């Protein structure tokens, strides 16, 4: 049971009570992913409107 | 402005979308001049969803009235409600369509599609933010049946993007105009499977038994049919139609009612349904809104599974009490719901109660007991394909047997798949 | 109607349980992988107690305590008796034990080294046994090189009673099997009925047929099996008139006060870890303690069973008492057991 | 002084910055206006409050936020709620067509489309900064748009801003008020893809919201003003070290050294006591022992779990109120001798404490009672993974059959991404494991 790092101020006051010792992707490939991802709902769409045609 | 443009088409699709916005048209207000008389703002608080605003603070409803004949559609005009609808949104012909899906969907419907999307296109290029549409429509007859079909395929085409909404009415023998229904309900089975993202089954053997058996009307019209209707429709829309946050559009409706692209026929049911002063208590909701005796597709939902259900409990009541009766109906009956899709029953609550009720509930379910009424319609169809009966009227408008070969085997493969997620 | 489901298929307590609840009308059992239930006799390994108590307008109720494996395994007990002050390494109702782990992986081998020198130099009895939880492969020498040897080949290591009470006729050992039954308020109540698994076989302190109670091993490696009694089962009624007729005492003076002692101390050391008072769910458990009584009519724990069977002859009365005040107590419907109170 | 930004994503995001921004203003002394008549510094300042908002020539405290939501009606209610003045237009981002409960929709479809636009937003605040810390994002993991956008916000954020920290507010899905069936579909679909970009996540279950203000508050059904207000009271609780003056959870960076000692196990375990009914004349003001014990029962738990089957890894003691630290020490002597807290063993077994003499505030006529002294623990605990088998178990249920699956491939996502993200989660629950199971 060991209180330290006392800091007291106006606001109030913090310290730090130990009972025992221990025992990115890139901007380039967010736009691909974005695009391949538009990419496929184009070409849904197209057989659809390919689909709609016949 | 998440607006709906709505579309009704032939005698049914006119009959009963006529008395759907004189209904709705009540709820919010709205008489039969456009003037709004309400005494609530809740009536106008998303009434942009079905209703135009003009000049003079009139209200619009945003609906095309299509048929092949001119009859029906000259009784909606002399109607009630006939003076609210825009005059240049009746598109119709004179023809007819015979009770013929060829004649509506290749020949006589094809001359006249093309100006009925030019009023559908008006009316979408003044909307701020389109969901979708919502067709009301008979699959037996031939306008709503193969024309309601045409229009729905060329919507999708010009509009991909939107959802597209049906209510539709289902032949049956014990209410039956002419021997071909099951020819003409199969033919546009298969175009809902394909073009559609949600379809209320209303089936017209469910309706009529309703009205005999439990409203006892020994001689039921399409007039005690249409009530039903009415106040089904009211039901699903009400999350629509009045601020909320569950089932609030037509997407998202959608997204929690549809786990698989194909399988989006749902079975409407709604409670009460009195033959009149008496207080039902919200136990008795739940239990009449779940009851087969309720539901509009003439399904028994304890021959099947429950996929998804949303349910709408409209008036003053505790909604402690709603929670607490659904969990006990989900509970005491689970063996119903298929336990692959956890929490797949969504409750809202609407304050505004239906026209001469202190409170209702509206049931909207994807069950695969649907397959009851596909199947149905799938044995009329071969009872007489199978002799190629009445076949002449068809081929007669350029048809090929081919053609009713695979709309067969469509309706068949959509049974199938309704039972595999059933076992 | 409450619903239960059965996710444990061996469970012949609790197969009886969900025969006695079908039985009553008012239980429907459901799909072993339905959520919405009220009841779950769950499995014995990896019980998925996170998925408990999150369904809306479901009070659930579980056969089994999170955590109270600490008391049912070999090396979890002791080190649960060591380092707990309740109980303290001074524990006089527990035999010398000491955890073991085998050479090819704390530890307490040098520990145990001590003790057994000091036993060995002062002449007393320097006789332990060696087993652990996977066993059906028990040892029992009195050197400690084969012990430590045939763990190699975890384990426990603990004083073997030398001196025990032997019954008469057959000069044999035996054990006594105790059924507490812990509810939801952990409530402690003891079955009235226990058993003794005796060996037919006469005790030699110099063959494991005579040493071992277990009636698997008495009703297959030894010679003499239903001589005495049936099915090597004496229940509390004989037993407490033989020690009326021969050692002139009762089961509840010279045995059964120290049994409900140590279930006490046991469960009520456990109980702040796995109390479920203010828990989202509910939990209950069946427990098989299982005793040794010396000559000096000394109980002593063997060890608690998490998930134990019962004898024939009790499993109507027994498995009716777990719905009564375990099942029943939480979702009424439209005593045999010694409540050690706390 | 470091500023912070808000980032309010989403209905649920939107509403529970609402609830936040405003509980601050009172806290503050902020009048709706922008006004701060004890700010004796006019337009300018590097004061503790600063780091939430920034000051005009006119006097005007505008908090450091944004608000993002592809729907226009929730952030409409800010355009024309009571604190309308404190916000500009430029803060305000929203769309027409909403994610439809679709992650795929809100993180590829509509937020390839707006992604763009919210960033310029955000480097307006962010250029208003001398020092920005980072960010502080509020979403669901249930909406399309709180799950969906967040993710791309949130590696966007990693792109433009990479040395800053970016803490989480995150709602878990629970479906007693609950909008859409495919929920555990968005959240873990957006744990997957914003793991790696968050610094330190606090995640909140509506369950245990909802059941708090069920009990503890008398609320026979609780809406989302009930959740949020009491929500509000934890950020702001988690947030105070950040707008006073004081020495414990300075800044961002000290949120992850002290409560997140290994990256991918971020998500800290909150309680909060004491809460009130305000319908009680009077109570029985609770003591520091009291409430501190409250922080150990799972009741008032931000996530119904039990701490006692799992392992600490760090515990912060956040106080507001009439505390001294010599009752704090007194209270945990005593909780450990009846309490099972087990920390790793390569981790010290103590406690970080910070008290702040003003007491919690309360919204006037809301439903929280005004208390002397309150606590919020702030614990990182294996048993949270708990939330992750519960949330990771109905994925398998409707992704064994497929089901709405559809809905996401039309939206341009690849079927793979969700077994990706799905064994993702699989190895974060296999991590719990093995730091809290022996
Ligand atoms: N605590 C709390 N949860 C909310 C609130 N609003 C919504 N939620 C939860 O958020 C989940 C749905 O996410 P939303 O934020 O509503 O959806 P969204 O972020 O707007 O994305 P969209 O799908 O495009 O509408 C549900 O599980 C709700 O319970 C709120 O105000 N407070
Ligand atoms: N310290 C000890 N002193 C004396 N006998 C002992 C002993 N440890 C074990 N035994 C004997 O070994 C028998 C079985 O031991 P244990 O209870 O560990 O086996 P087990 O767990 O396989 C049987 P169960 O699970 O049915 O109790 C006991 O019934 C007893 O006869
Ligand atoms: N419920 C209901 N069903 C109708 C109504 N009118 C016709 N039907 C059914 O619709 C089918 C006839 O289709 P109909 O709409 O008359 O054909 P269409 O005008 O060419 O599209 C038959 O199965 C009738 O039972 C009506 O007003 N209400
Ligand atoms: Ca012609
Ligand atoms: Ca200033
Ligand atoms: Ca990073
Ligand atoms: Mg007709
Ligand atoms: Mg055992
Ligand atoms: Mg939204």
């Amino acid at each position: 049971m060991e209180v330290i790092e006392l800091n007291k101020c106006t606001s109030g006051q913090s310290f730090e009570v130990i009972l025992k010792p221990p025992s990115d992707p890139s901007l380039e490939e967010i736009q691909k992913k974005l695009e391949a991802a538009e990419e496929r709902r184009k070409y849904q769409e197209a057989e659809l409107l390919k689909h709609l045609a016949e | 402005m998440r607006e709906i443009v709505h579309i009704q088409a032939g005698q049914c699709g006119n009959q009963i979308g006529a008395k759907f916005w004189e209904v709705i048209s009540d709820e919010h207000g709205i008489d039969p001049t456009g003037s709004y008389h309400g005494d609530s703002d809740l009536q106008l608080e998303r009434i942009n969803v079905y209703y135009n605003e003009a000049t003079g603070n009139k209200y619009v409803p945003r609906a095309i009235l299509v048929d092949l004949e001119p009859g029906t559609m000259d009784s909606v005009r002399s109607g009630p409600f006939g003076q609210i609808f825009r005059p240049d949104n009746f598109v119709f012909g004179q023809s007819g369509a015979g009770n013929n899906w060829a004649k509506g969907h290749y020949t006589e419907g094809a001359e006249l599609v093309d100006s009925v999307l030019d009023v559908v296109r008006k009316e979408s290029e003044s909307c701020d933010c389109l969901q979708g549409f919502q067709l009301t429509h008979s699959l037996g007859g031939g306008t709503g049946s193969g024309m309601g079909t045409l229009l729905i395929s060329k919507i999708r085409e010009e509009y991909p993007d939107r959802i597209m909404n049906t209510f539709s009415v289902m032949p049956s023998p014990k209410v039956s105009d002419t021997v071909v229904e099951p020819y003409n309900a199969t033919l546009s089975v298969h175009q809902l499977v394909e073009n559609t993202d949600e379809t209320y089954c209303i089936d017209n053997e469910a309706l009529y038994d309703i009205c005999f058996r439990t409203l006892k009307l020994t001689t039921p019209t399409y007039g005690d049919l249409n009530h039903l209707v009415s106040a089904t429709m009211s039901g699903v829309t009400t999350c629509l139609r009045f601020p909320g946050q569950l089932n609030a559009d037509l997407r998202k409706l959608a997204v929690n009612m549809v786990p698989f692209p194909r399988l989006h026929f749902f079975m409407p049911g709604f409670a009460p349904l009195t033959s009149q002063y008496r207080a039902l208590t919200v136990p008795e909701l739940t239990q009449q809104m779940f009851d087969s005796k309720n539901m509009m597709a003439a399904c028994d939902p304890r021959h099947g599974r429950y996929l998804t259900v949303a349910a709408i409990f409209r008036g003053r009541m505790s909604m402690k009490e709603v929670d607490e009766q659904m969990l006990n109906v989900q509970n005491k009956n689970s063996s119903y719901f298929v336990e692959w899709i956890p929490n797949n029953v969504k409750t809202a609550v609407c304050d505004i109660p239906p026209r001469g009720l202190k409170m209702s509930a509206t049931f909207i379910g994807n069950s695969t007991a649907i397959q009851e009424l596909f199947k149905r319609i799938s044995e009329q169809f071969t009872a007489m394909f199978r002799r190629k009966a009445f076949l002449h009227w068809y081929t007669g408008e350029g048809m090929d047997e081919m053609e009713f070969t695979e709309a067969e085997s469509n309706m068949n493969d959509l049974v199938s798949e309704y039972q595999q997620y059933q076992d | 109607m409450y619903t239960f489901v059965v996710r444990d298929e061996n469970s012949s307590v609790y197969a009886e349980v969900s025969r006695l609840l079908l039985a009553t009308g008012q239980w429907k059992r459901l799909r072993k992988d339905n959520p919405r239930f009220n009841l779950m006799l769950g499995e014995r390994n990896r019980l998925p107690f996170g998925r408990l108590g999150h369904e809306p307008g479901l009070v659930q109720l579980v056969n089994y305590y999170r955590g109270a494996d600490k008391l049912c395994r070999k090396a979890s007990l002791v080190k649960l008796i060591k380092t707990s002050p309740e109980l303290s390494e001074s524990c006089t109702w527990f035999p010398e034990s000491y955890v073991i782990y085998p050479t090819n992986l704390t530890d307490e081998r040098e520990v145990f080294l001590a003790a057994y020198n000091r036993r060995r130099e002062g002449r007393e009895g320097n006789v332990w046994i060696a087993k652990s939880s996977a066993g059906a492969g028990i040892l029992i020498s009195s050197e400690a090189s084969e012990l430590l040897d045939f763990i190699d080949e975890v384990h426990v290591i603990q004083k073997y009673l030398e001196k025990p009470l032997l019954l008469e006729p057959g000069h044999r050992k035996f054990d006594i099997r105790s059924w507490v039954l812990v509810d939801h308020l952990y409530n402690i109540y003891l079955y009235r009925e226990g058993v003794l698994r005796t060996s037919s076989e006469p005790y030699n302190s110099a063959d494991k047929t005579c040493h071992l109670t277990n009636h698997c091993i008495q009703k297959e490696y030894s010679k003499n099996y239903g001589r005495y009694e049936e099915g090597n089962e004496m229940f509390f009624e004989e037993f407490n008139q033989y020690l009326m007729d021969a050692l002139n005492t009762t089961l509840e003076n010279s045995i059964l006060l120290q049994i409900k002692h140590i279930i006490r101390s046991c469960l009520m050391c456990i109980e702040p870890a796995i109390s479920t008072k203010h828990l989202h769910y509910q939990s209950f458990q069946l427990f098989g303690f299982d005793f040794m009584v010396d000559e000096e009519l000394k109980v002593w724990l063997i060890e608690v069973n998490g998930a134990p069977a019962c004898a024939q002859k009790l499993y109507a009365e027994l498995c009716q008492g777990i719905v009564d005040v375990a099942i029943s107590s939480v979702f009424p419907l439209a005593s045999i057991f010694i409540k050690l109170h706390h | 002084m470091r500023e912070c930004i808000s980032i309010h994503v989403g209905q649920a995001g939107v509403q529970i910055g609402n609830a936040c921004w405003e509980l601050y203003c009172l806290e503050h002394g902020i009048q709706p206006d922008g006004q701060m008549p004890s700010d004796k510094t006019i337009g300018g300042g590097d004061d503790s409050f600063n780091t939430f908002f920034s000051e005009t020539g006119a006097g005007k405290h505008v908090p450091r936020a944004v608000f993002v939501d592809l729907e226009p009606t929730v952030i409409d209610e800010v355009r024309t709620g009571t604190y309308r003045q404190l916000f500009h237009p430029e803060q305000l981002i929203t769309g027409k067509e909403d994610a439809a409960n679709n992650y795929a929709r809100g993180h590829y479809t509509i937020g390839k489309e707006i992604i763009d636009l919210v960033l310029d937003r955000i480097r307006k605040l962010a250029d208003q900064c001398t020092g920005l810390q980072g960010f502080l994002v509020f979403h669901s993991f249930g909406g399309g748009t709180g799950s969906g956008f967040t993710s791309l916000l949130m590696e966007r954020l990693s792109v433009d801003y990479g040395k800053k920290s970016k803490l989480e507010f995150s709602i878990y899905p629970a479906p007693q008020v609950s909008t859409a069936v495919v929920e555990p579909y968005n959240s873990i679909l957006t744990t997957h893809t914003t793991l790696e970009h968050s610094d330190c996540a606090f995640m909140v279950d509506n369950e245990a919201i909802y059941d708090i203000c069920r009990r503890n508050l008398d609320i026979e059904r609780p809406t989302y003003t009930n959740l949020n207000r009491l929500i509000s009271q934890i950020v702001s609780s988690i947030t105070a070290s950040l707008r006073f003056d004081g020495a414990l959870n300075v800044d961002l960076t000290e949120f992850q050294t002290n409560l997140v000692p290994y990256p991918r196990i971020h998500f800290p375990l909150a309680t909060y006591a004491p809460v009130i009914s305000a319908e009680k004349a009077y109570h029985e003001q609770l003591s520091v022992a009291e409430i501190t014990n409250a922080c150990f029962e799972p009741a008032n738990q931000m996530v119904k779990c039990d701490p006692r089957h799992g392992k600490y890894m760090a515990c912060c003691l956040l106080y507001r109120g009439d505390v001294v630290p010599k009752d704090v020490n007194a209270a945990i002597a005593t909780i450990k001798t009846k309490r099972s807290i087990q920390f790793v063993d390569w981790c010290p077994t103590g406690f970080k404490v910070g008290i702040n003499y003003q007491p919690p505030t309360v919204v006037p006529g809301g439903d929280l009672a005004k208390v002397q002294r309150a606590v919020c623990m702030l614990s990182n605990t294996t048993a949270i993974a708990e939330a992750w088998a519960r949330l990771d178990h109905k994925f398998d249920l409707m992704y064994a059959k497929r089901a709405f699956v559809h809905w996401y491939v039309g939206e341009g996502m690849e079927e793979g991404e969700f077994s990706e993200a799905r064994e993702d989660m699989a190895a974060l629950e296999k991590d719990y494991e093995e730091v809290g199971v022996d």
